[PDB]
């Protein structure tokens, strides 16, 4: 059925999402933020005011 | 979306299994507005530590990777833990990542100075209906886990 | 998915409607036949200056440019300025935004800059002194069109700013079953890089016409010269029919043309304000557009306007008719219990629509 | 009971709808004396939410 | 049976904390005199 | 009350798992529901129709 | 009597008459989907944050 | 090969302030 569908559609994103939700932050998000923690020359990269 | 001032209210487990003991009433509120997008940002901060100092002026490191960093952050405003406030003043050419900066007043070695910047964060576009009626137990609906 | 529509036919009306209520729309078969298909340069314009004025919307033109796909997002507003295409004036582009001004989640400052009067399309003074006093019956309290430089065409040059600082949950319920006693004539003449002399001749042409009456005419003589001027030489009148009782305005106007004669323009430009007031009964024709839609998207309610037999034309039909097609109001007719006169009561139940832009 | 304070408070924020409380199960009382403390003290509690 | 908890019996919501000598004005009253009178030692 | 108006011959060509029709009878509240079709409305549990 | 096309096959199976049937008329605004900003607190008698 | 590396990072910068620019 359609709503079978739709179930196994949000069965993935949940998978994905637990996954994310599990898995350590990016660098932007751990706060204090040093150069070796983070890639080299992100802040290029990125924008931050 | 909906018309401003609408109430709703929130619950974090709606099927029987794991209704446990507690309120299952979380949360309570209004709708203030409503959009297409938002600008939530989140606090980032850089740490660095001086490791040549003359009066006012110092030199820092581990900042920055190389000079183009600082090149794009000179003229931030920055402060020591104690709460001197400063300048980037300018990348030293070498060693990389490596800057002048100048301070109200004198910073001693053990402290830190630190850069303070926002980062721009979005909202997840996640829609997950809650549709009990079509399930069989009509009771035991379940969907995104909470992190514990 | 979409309500279809075909050719060009009221496409400000179309694509204004679909925003107020919502629904995406599609309008196909764009002048296939014409030597040159598709969408228009000025109609073009208008497409941007919505999606401007406008959050979420998308709009898609086909390759061929024959086919247009709308799908409306929320009216925000802002401040922003518009270029005009000197192919239609600015009181092309301003009328829609009469429609969408007073229900956006910030106030309409929008600059317009262009050409300001045309043969076909609604002046400046038409546009104040002409559709937002009916607005200001519907509860659109502050609203103003201030026209900073005129320019004639073809090389126009003028430059309006419209302010419509009134936001408003949704229209007022109408009740006007009577028949306005308009008390006083007023206007106003204007002529651009020319001698005032004109502008003299075309108050005197008017009064000849106007001095038969019992009313007042006081007919105000606004020449411009200077920078602020324009490009071009021109010169239109404007002429109002004002009903202070209710505070409707009846009102004509037109423009005139190189080599043509200012006494003969005011006899015209006044006899034809003699044409409308006869045609009309609560509103104008050329003001009508605005209050029928007006009430459709009023409170979940029924509001009465009288009409007179002769307004009920081919533009009246097809107007209801996309009225229908878009929101599914219809507008019942039923006649007055008088007999000296044939005019009609237009029934309307409003929609329920709200202003939900707006953060409270 | 939890449902009986859970469905209260969606009420509340939903819009109040009239609320008449129901008392059952009273004959399982065996005292008069703790029948009516028992009563005054669900009355009072019901007159906080409603 | 899902029984109701004592923040929801009391309802007592947010309160101050409050000494346990408010409970009983006689004992708050006995330690404020007998405190009372060493200071009168001093004086 | 609850009624499905599908065709039985249409469950038993297409399975089961085929989309219904279905006709719901009931007291109306609140606001007029306008009378022309297309009306949207959101059932409970179940979706947007 | 209103009647629903390409209903969710599981609603008419899995239909049990004790579980009410409620249907809602929408607004413009409510079939539209984005972000909404509310003001919102966590439940006085919630223990957890 | 690590210059190549530090190349290529730099024509990533250099697109992206393009694209910024
Ligand atoms: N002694 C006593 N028994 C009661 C009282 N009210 C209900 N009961 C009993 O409680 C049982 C349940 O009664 P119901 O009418 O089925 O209540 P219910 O809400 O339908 O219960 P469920 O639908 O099964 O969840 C019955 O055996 C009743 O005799 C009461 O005031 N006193």
């Amino acid at each position: 059925s359609s709503f079978e569908k739709q179930q196994i559609e949000i069965r993935k994103q949940i998978e994905q999402l637990e996954n994310e939700a599990v898995a350590e932050k990016k660098w932007s998000l751990k706060g204090e933020v040093k150069a070796k923690d983070r890639p080299e020359d992100a802040l290029l990269t990125e924008e931050l005011e | 979306l909906c018309s401003p001032n609408t109430p709703f209210c929130g619950v974090q487990i709606v099927a029987n299994s794991d209704t446990g003991n507690g309120f299952r009433i979380a949360a309570t509120g209004i709708v203030e507005e409503i959009d297409v997008n938002i600008e939530i940002v989140k606090k980032l901060k850089l740490v660095g530590f001086p490791y040549k100092i003359f009066k006012n002026t110092a030199f820092i490191k581990d900042m920055f990777s190389s000079a183009m960093e600082v090149a794009r952050f000179e003229g931030a405003q920055i402060k020591t833990v104690s709460g001197i406030r400063g300048e980037i003043k300018r990348a030293l050419s070498k060693p990389e990542g490596h800057y002048r900066a100048a301070f109200e007043d004198k910073i001693l070695m053990s402290d830190i100075v630190i850069l303070r910047s926002w980062y721009p964060v979005r909202v997840k576009k996640f829609y997950n209906p809650v549709t009990s009626l079509l399930l069989k137990e009509k009771t035991e609906w379940k969907g995104l886990r909470l992190t514990g | 998915k979409y309500t279809t529509f075909q050719g060009s036919q009221n496409f400000r009306l179309r694509i204004v409607l679909a925003t107020l209520s919502g629904k995406p729309i599609k309008i196909e078969k764009i002048r296939s036949g014409d030597l040159n298909p598709g969408l228009k340069d000025y109609e073009v314009s208008f497409l941007r200056l919505i999606e401007s004025v406008t959050n979420g919307s998308v709009i898609e033109i086909s390759y061929t440019g024959t086919t247009v796909i709308y799908r409306p997002g929320i009216i925000v507003g802002g401040a922003s300025t518009h270029i005009c295409p000197s192919s239609k004036p600015v009181g092309y582009f301003v009328e829609p935004m009469l429609y969408l001004a007073p229900f956006s989640k910030k106030k309409f400052s929008i600059l317009f800059k262009g050409i300001t009067a045309s043969h076909n399309d609604a002046g400046i003074e038409a546009i104040k002194w002409g559709l937002m006093p009916v607005m200001e019956k519907f509860g659109v309290r502050e609203c103003a069109l201030h026209t900073l430089k005129r320019g004639s065409p073809p090389l126009g040059g003028g430059e309006v700013h419209l302010v419509v600082d009134s936001l408003i949950a949704q229209p007022i319920t109408m009740h006007e079953i009577d028949r306005p006693i308009i008390s006083s004539i007023t206007g106003v003449a204007y002529s651009t890089r020319v001698s005032p002399s004109l502008v003299n001749r075309m108050i005197d042409g008017a009064k000849k016409v106007l001095k038969n009456l019992q009313c007042e005419v006081n007919i105000t003589a606004d020449v411009w010269r200077g920078e602020n001027s324009g490009k071009s030489p021109g010169w239109g009148i404007t002429l109002v029919a004002q009903s202070k009782q209710k505070g409707w305005s009846y009102f004509a106007e037109d423009i005139g043309d190189a080599g043509s004669i200012p006494e003969e323009l005011g006899e015209k430009v006044a006899c034809q304000l003699l044409e409308e007031i006869s045609k009309s009964a609560a509103v104008g024709r050329n003001q009508l557009p605005l209050a029928i839609v007006y009430m459709v998207i009023g409170k979940e309610d029924i509001g009465r306007l009288r009409i007179n037999k002769e307004q009920i034309d081919e533009r009246f039909i097809i107007l209801l008719r996309d009225i229908k097609k878009i929101f599914n109001t219809e507008v019942f007719l039923k006649p007055v219990d008088e007999a000296d006169n044939e005019d009609m009561i237009a029934t309307i139940k409003g929609i329920g629509f709200t202003n939900t832009s707006k953060k409270i | 009971e939890m449902e009986t304070m859970e469905f209260l408070n969606i009420a509340q924020h939903h819009g109040m709808p009239r609320v008449l409380g129901v008392a059952t199960h009273l004959d399982l009382f065996k005292s008069q004396s703790t029948l009516r403390a028992s009563k005054k003290r669900l009355k009072h509690r019901f007159w906080t939410e409603v | 049976k899902r029984a109701i908890n004592y923040q929801i019996l009391k309802n007592k919501g947010l309160t101050p904390k409050r000494n346990k000598d408010n409970r009983n004005s006689r004992v708050k009253k006995r330690k404020k005199y007998q405190k009372a009178q060493k200071k009168l030692k001093s004086v | 009350r609850f009624t499905d108006l599908t065709h039985p011959e249409l469950i038993e060509t297409q399975g089961l798992q085929i989309d219904r029709k279905v006709a719901i009878y009931g007291y109306l509240h609140g606001t007029p529901l306008p009378s022309a079709p297309g009306t949207r409305v959101h059932i409970a549990g179940v979706g947007d129709f | 009597r209103i009647v629903f096309e390409k209903v969710p096959m599981e609603f008419v199976k899995n239909f049990n008459p004790k579980f009410p049937i409620v249907m809602g008329g929408l607004l413009p605004t409510e079939i539209k989907f984005g972000i909404v900003k509310a003001r919102l607190r966590r439940h006085r008698w919630h223990k957890k944050i | 090969t690590l210059a190549n590396n530090v190349e290529s990072k730099l024509r990533d910068d250099l697109e992206r302030l393009k694209k910024i620019r």
